[PDB]
RNA sequence: ACAGCUGGUUCCAAUCGAAACAUGUCGAAGCAUGACCUCCGCCGAGGUAGUCUGUGAGGUAGAGCGACCGAUUGGUCCUGUCAAACUCCAAACUUACAGACGCUGUUUGACGCGGGGAUUCCGGUGCGCGGGGUAAGCCUGUGUACCAGGAGGGGAACAACCCAGAGAUAGGUUAAGGUCCCCAAGUGUGGAUUAAGUGUAAUCCUCUGAAGGUG
RNA sequence: UUGAGGCGCCCAAAAUGAUCGGGACUCAAAUCCACCACCGAGACCUGUCCGUACCACUCAUACUGGUAAUCGAGUAGAUUGG
RNA sequence: GUUUGACUGGGGCGGUACGCGCUCGAAAAGAUAUCGAGCGCGCCCUAUGGUCAUCUCAGCCGGGGACCCGGCGAAGAGUGCAAGAGCAAAAGAUGACUUGACAGUGUUCUUCCCAACGAGGAACGCUGACGCGAAAGCGUGGUCUAGCGAACCAAUUAGCCUGCUUGAUGCGGGCAAUUGAUGACAGAAAAGCUACCCUAGGGAUAACAGAGUCGUCACUCGCAAGAGCACAUAUCGACCGAGUGGCUUGCUACCUCGAUGUCGGUUCCCUCCAUCCUGCCCGUGCAGAAGCGGGCAAGGGUGAGGUUGUUCGCCUAUUA
RNA sequence: UUAGGCGGCCACAGCGGUGGGGUUGCCUCCCGUACCCAUCCCGAACACGGAAGAUAAGCCCACCAGCGUUCCAGGGAGUACUGGAGUGCGCGAGCCUCUGGGAAAUCCGGUUCGCCGCCACC
């Protein structure tokens, strides 16, 4: 930029979008990476191995296409993490993919966030990754739980678009139940 | 030489232009050799561990297996045979 | 084709220079051999280039020489066209000649030396101190300045 | 340098790790007794001794921890190899 | 000390003053003689004093060369005369001397010189048209006191 | 008596043929262990002194520095210079591995392995590149070829400069160098310059000749 | 009037007797550009012989035949026949 | 009775290029010397080690050299200490936790390029036990290259083996390893004089002389500032530049150490010219006389004395 | 790829700049603190929950070369330097011829405002 000696950083880093430093740690294992990446309305789950002109996607799963299964309530909170890491994991099975290292790129490792759910929900699906149990959520704020008792505190509706009022967590037992179910087309 | 380290006329051997400083990319240092891979020998200055002795620098030894994560590379230093352990980031697939 | 004949000896030479030389089959002082164009061999003679006189001699020349100079893989025997026919894959010295310039095939392929003896240039030669261009004998030479240290060494 | 007294280490006789005590080597007092002081009595003549009339050499600018690690439950003590210190303090 | 002990070029290039102390100030007054206000380009005449062989000419033989050279040109020209002289050389290789025999022989520094290639300008005066061979005098005298031959050439100039 | 110091150590021939260097040493006038020379046995198909191409390594020459760095001019952007311990650049070249050609090896067994015997660890010179020194037939490196341990031819003589590496004997043709006599070969040819005996002197401790000047 | 080139001149002083090896040489026996013909090694080519290595035959390392353009110098030293 | 080292442009004195690290020398692979250039290490640190979380530094600008907010800012900050190198969602900073600065045993490279050699060092593994982290993972001390030590003996750590017919006790011998030093740093326990000297050798090495060199010395030349009342060039002549000689001095270590007799003097012979006189000349700040400066020129001459061993030099009277 | 995710090469991708693009879609900014979690002080950030609004940021698309960068043409330059050779020149430092290689600065003109991979997706 100013001069021949300017250093100019990677692409990926220049956008902010890689942390090179926890990548290398991250691939010293051989194994799979469980790509676990959030955005504002939606949830994104890869299962990414290495390649020669990239990285390849064996299987993946967005909380958009949970949809077609019948989920009909949002998808940015942590019944649809879940549900959508055990597609994705499923999906993996499927492909031969046996076990994997979470990946939360430049996520933060909070206790009960979403990206340790979209970890709770791969694994349950099958896929041998290394975990911790204390720093996942409780059962039942996987559920939605803690949406149902904040519907509690109504007056005012929490949803806008007609779902229901009082809130069905119920809906995510529903799912899971039409998952682990072997005659599912994935 | 004035001193006889290991380290000793390693000015520029060791030493990156000013555009290919900083960290290296991951895919070099993770990268996968078999036996009776012929394989170029040349320390990457930005990395610190698993380098080799700097007279090295140059040689094109072939992989004849691995201890860990580094690999053990045989070479022929003039006329004596060496084995040489050495990681991925300091190595290049000849070819 | 050229061909390639020593006029420097082998004292004072550099090792990599001589041994260049010993690998184009030429041991000693105005000993001649017959060498192919190739990249390779290009690289050969480039760098005996200051001890060496070379360039692609004429048909009639390479016949002069090979009639009087030629001599068997194995003892002392005439190359004349009768030899030619009967340990050959040519009719005559001049099937032989052409095929060598051609680069089809080699002397030694032909159960010939790869090595003309030849004799001292009669009348001397230009001198081995400079090049053709300066006046002397060493380097690459016309086809008929070829023609007339070859014939003269005959 | 500072040393802690008390710390959390590799026991190689309990097979884990324990909290040891650290201490110097005291010097064990001498019997006369052993071979080399028979030897001294016997090679000891008229004239000189050879090694016996030799004294004791000089001293290393800075010498090495000479310590001793003693296990907190099992009560035995280990050697390790020492470090240059010109001066070793302990904490509490 | 004469200039036949440093007149060569058979020493490494000892220029480095942040591994060299004691380096003796240079003799050399000025670099910029006559009209230094006035431009280059606005003079007819440019004339030049071109060293013959390569060379190491020391800050005293410079200055005396300079001084000899810009004495005439003050004496025929006036001290405040059109025209303008530069010597674009400057002393940067460090001089030794070793002043005990032939050991710890790395000598003391005693000078420095101007590595000055063959075919180089050393001098290079402008001038008018009127005054060109009263300069051209001037580098008779500095060619004088420098160590090699030289050529006073032309640059700029078709009026002859 | 002992000496790591000086001297001497007696017959013929055939094959190969060094080292004057590295590490350690109360070691530097010596040893040991390597390098290198030689001899024997083993192994059994490759080898790599040269070149080309491919895949790599490099920051010396050069160059340049509003590319770092540090030197280093002047003027009211312009203008003047540099670097063994500077580099935005950057050779020639050296170098790893591989393929190809070449050469070499499979009765002359190469490459390699094991063992016996050494000698050697005062070196020198030319050329290229050096570092120190005013310099040296100086000191100290490095690559290379040679003397040492290399005849014969040439160079007036002359270890290492030129030709040349050499079984005996014989005929022939050249090499370096030379062809007026000494002295084998031209008082050769075409042309020009020089009047100083310049010169008749490749290289060199050895053959000087400079800045400056010359109708 | 000015520029460039060639050869020469000045600059140029040392000790027993001057020197290009000497004689001596001047449209050269100097110098430069070309050219012609020669002389001149143990090199190179060639006849015969010797040694050494290897091949064939052989008990032979005795004969005989063959191969060496790719064998033939050598101090210290190793090896071997006399 | 012995010791009192080695290196070294002879030796001594000085120094240590006597063990280590970095840049350059080093000739773009590796290797590479000198009393080569620049300069360091013989520690320090319980955190200044380890991990994790959080975070981004010098410097500058703008708003209220402490502090606060914003902007520019790939790195010039910081990282214990030479130098060179490495590092920015870190290898730096802050914070918290922690003791892997852990035990055991190897592979490999280095030390020692090639190419044998110990201690030491490093990289990379495995077994055991741990720390941190969500986890991958990181931690075999400090980002990398310096911070180091044999055998014998002692002390120390844990278990075990063993001591002469046999049992008990005492006290010993040993397997593994830690610590204690040899810096002349691959480890002797160690001062000098000799002119009273002695031996072995060396021109492998100094003093005299020869030889090479020529910085020094002597002499010359180029340029000619300057002054010489005015006048560079009658005369004097700086700076700078170019040289010749081989009388001085210095350097080198080629020749001689199974000896080439050292200074000064003397006596006798030859020579050189850069000429002091004498011959012939040119200039003059040449009236003359006497001079000053210069040119050719080596035929001849250049002498006697006082101090001092003196060469050199000072001094006297004579002298062309 | 009518705006996404993970990447490889790591400036040809940087710096700066112009234009265009989003009703149940995507990315965002955005709205909001009962919870998981969070700030040595702040729901700023981190975390969580959510869609009233928006295309102004970001991002994606098209494009500009002034700076930086990559490569190419022509010029500099077969110059500088250089491996091999020479009874070629020079008092000498040094140069030259033949042979094999061959720059750098700078100027002018072009190029470059990323390329490619895997996945998902009117
Ligand atoms: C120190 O001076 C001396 O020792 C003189 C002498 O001893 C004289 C010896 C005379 C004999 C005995 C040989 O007749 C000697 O041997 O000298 C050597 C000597 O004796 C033969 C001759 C030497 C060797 C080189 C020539 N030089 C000449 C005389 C000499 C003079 C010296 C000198 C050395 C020489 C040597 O030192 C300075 O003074
Ligand atoms: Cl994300
Ligand atoms: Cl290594
Ligand atoms: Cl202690
Ligand atoms: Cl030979
Ligand atoms: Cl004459
Ligand atoms: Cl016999
Ligand atoms: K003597
Ligand atoms: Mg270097
Ligand atoms: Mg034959
Ligand atoms: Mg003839
Ligand atoms: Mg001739
Ligand atoms: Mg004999
Ligand atoms: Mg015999
Ligand atoms: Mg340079
Ligand atoms: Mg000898
Ligand atoms: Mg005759
Ligand atoms: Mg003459
Ligand atoms: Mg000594
Ligand atoms: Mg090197
Ligand atoms: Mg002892
Ligand atoms: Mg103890
Ligand atoms: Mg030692
Ligand atoms: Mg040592
Ligand atoms: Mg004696
Ligand atoms: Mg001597
Ligand atoms: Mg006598
Ligand atoms: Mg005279
Ligand atoms: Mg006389
Ligand atoms: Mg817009
Ligand atoms: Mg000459
Ligand atoms: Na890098
Ligand atoms: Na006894
Ligand atoms: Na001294
Ligand atoms: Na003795
Ligand atoms: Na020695
Ligand atoms: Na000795
Ligand atoms: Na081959
Ligand atoms: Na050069
Ligand atoms: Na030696
Ligand atoms: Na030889
Ligand atoms: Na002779
Ligand atoms: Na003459
Ligand atoms: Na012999
Ligand atoms: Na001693
Ligand atoms: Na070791
Ligand atoms: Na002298
Ligand atoms: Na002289
Ligand atoms: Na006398
Ligand atoms: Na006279
Ligand atoms: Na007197
Ligand atoms: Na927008
Ligand atoms: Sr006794
Ligand atoms: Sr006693
Ligand atoms: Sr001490
Ligand atoms: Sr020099
Ligand atoms: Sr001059
Ligand atoms: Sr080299
Ligand atoms: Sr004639
Ligand atoms: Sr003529
Ligand atoms: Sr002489
Ligand atoms: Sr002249
Ligand atoms: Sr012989
Ligand atoms: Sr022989
Ligand atoms: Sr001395
Ligand atoms: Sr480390
Ligand atoms: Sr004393
Ligand atoms: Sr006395
Ligand atoms: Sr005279
Ligand atoms: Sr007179
Ligand atoms: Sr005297
Ligand atoms: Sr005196
Ligand atoms: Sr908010
Ligand atoms: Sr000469
Ligand atoms: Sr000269
Ligand atoms: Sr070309």
């Amino acid at each position: 930029a100013t001069g021949p000696r300017y250093k100019v950083p990677m692409r990926r880093r220049r956008e902010a979008r890689t942390d090179y430093h926890q990548r290398l740690r991250l691939l010293k294992s051989g194994k799979p990476r469980l790509v676990a990446r959030k955005s504002n309305k939606h949830v994104r789950a890869q299962l990414v191995t290495l390649g020669p002109n990239g990285d390849d996607t064996l299987a993946s799963a967005h909380s958009s296409d949970l949809a077609e299964y019948g989920w009909e309530a949002p998808t940015g909170n942590m019944p649809s993490a879940y549900l959508t890491g055990l597609l994705a994991g499923l999906r993996a099975q499927e492909a031969g993919v046996e076990e994997a290292v979470l990946d939360i790129g430049l996520n933060s490792p909070t206790p009960g966030s979403k990206v340790f759910a979209i970890q709770e929900g791969a694994i349950d699906a099958g896929l041998d990754i290394p975990h911790n149990d204390d720093v996942l959520a409780d059962w039942q704020r996987t559920r939605g739980a803690h949406i149902a008792e904040y519907d509690e505190q109504l007056e005012e509706p929490l949803y806008s678009g007609d779902f229901d009022a009082a809130d069905l967590p119920e809906h995510f037992d529903e799912l899971r139940e039409t998952l682990l179910d072997g005659d599912i087309e994935l | 030489p004035s001193s006889n380290g290991p380290l000793e006329g390693t000015r520029g051997k060791l030493k990156n232009k000013p555009r290919d400083r900083g960290t290296s990319p991951p895919q070099r240092a993770v990268e996968e050799f078999d036996d009776g891979e012929k394989v170029h020998l040349k320390i990457d200055p930005s990395v610190p561990n698993g380098r080799f002795h700097p007279r090295f620098d140059g040689q094109t030894g072939t992989v004849e297996g691995k201890q860990g994560d580094a690999y053990k590379v045989d070479i022929v230093d003039g006329g004596k045979e060496k084995t040489i352990i050495v990681t991925a980031a300091h190595l290049r697939r000849q070819e | 084709m050229h061909a390639l004949v020593q006029l420097r000896g082998e004292v004072n030479m550099h090792t990599d220079i001589q041994d260049t030389l010993e690998m184009l089959n030429i041991h000693h002082v105005n000993h001649c051999t017959l060498v192919p164009e190739t990249d390779a061999y290009r690289g050969m003679v480039a760098k005996v280039n200051d001890f060496v006189a070379f360039g692609e001699p004429s048909q009639e020349t390479l016949e002069t020489v090979l009639a009087t100079r030629a001599e068997p893989l194995e003892g002392d025997a005439d190359v004349d066209d009768e030899w030619v026919a009967e340990h050959t894959d040519y009719d005559d010295i001049s099937g032989l000649a052409f095929a060598l310039l051609s680069e089809e095939t080699t002397l030694r392929e032909q159960g010939l030396s790869p090595t003309l003896r030849l004799h001292p240039p009669r009348g001397g030669h230009d001198g081995v101190k400079h090049p053709v261009k300066e006046g002397g004998q060493l380097g690459k030479h016309d086809t008929e300045g070829i023609d007339d240290l070859l014939e003269a060494m005959r | 340098m500072q040393m802690p007294r008390r710390f959390n280490t590799y026991c190689p006789h309990c097979n884990e790790h324990q909290e040891h005590e650290v201490e110097k080597v005291r010097s064990g007092r001498q019997t006369g007794m052993k071979w080399i002081d028979r030897q001294r009595e016997r090679n000891s003549g008229i004239g000189n001794d050879g090694k016996f009339s030799k004294v004791p050499g000089g001293d290393k600018p800075t010498k090495k921890t000479d310590l001793k690690y003693r296990c907190g439950e099992c009560g035995k003590a280990h050697l390790r190899e020492g470090w240059r210190a010109g001066r070793l303090e302990f904490q509490e | 000390k004469p200039a036949s002990m440093y007149r060569d070029i058979d020493k490494p290039a000892y220029t480095r003053r942040e591994y060299i102390t004691g380096i003796p100030g240079s003799k050399i007054a000025q670099h910029k003689m006559g009209r230094k206000q006035k431009d280059a380009d606005d003079y007819p005449v440019q004339i030049s004093l071109i060293v013959e062989e390569t060379v190491q000419l020391r800050h005293g033989s410079l200055e005396a060369s300079r001084l000899s050279a810009n004495r005439h040109l003050i004496k025929e020209l006036g001290e405040e005369g059109d025209y303008k002289m530069t010597l674009r050389k400057f002393p940067h290789q460090v001089l030794r001397e070793n002043k005990d025999g032939m050991r710890a022989a790395f000598g003391k520094i005693v000078g420095t010189a101007a590595r000055v290639q063959a075919g180089e300008q050393l001098f290079t005066a402008y001038c008018n048209v009127e005054d060109a061979e009263h300069v051209k005098e001037a580098f008779r005298r500095a060619y004088n006191k420098i160590t090699p031959s030289c050529r006073i050439k032309v640059e700029r100039g078709e009026e002859l």
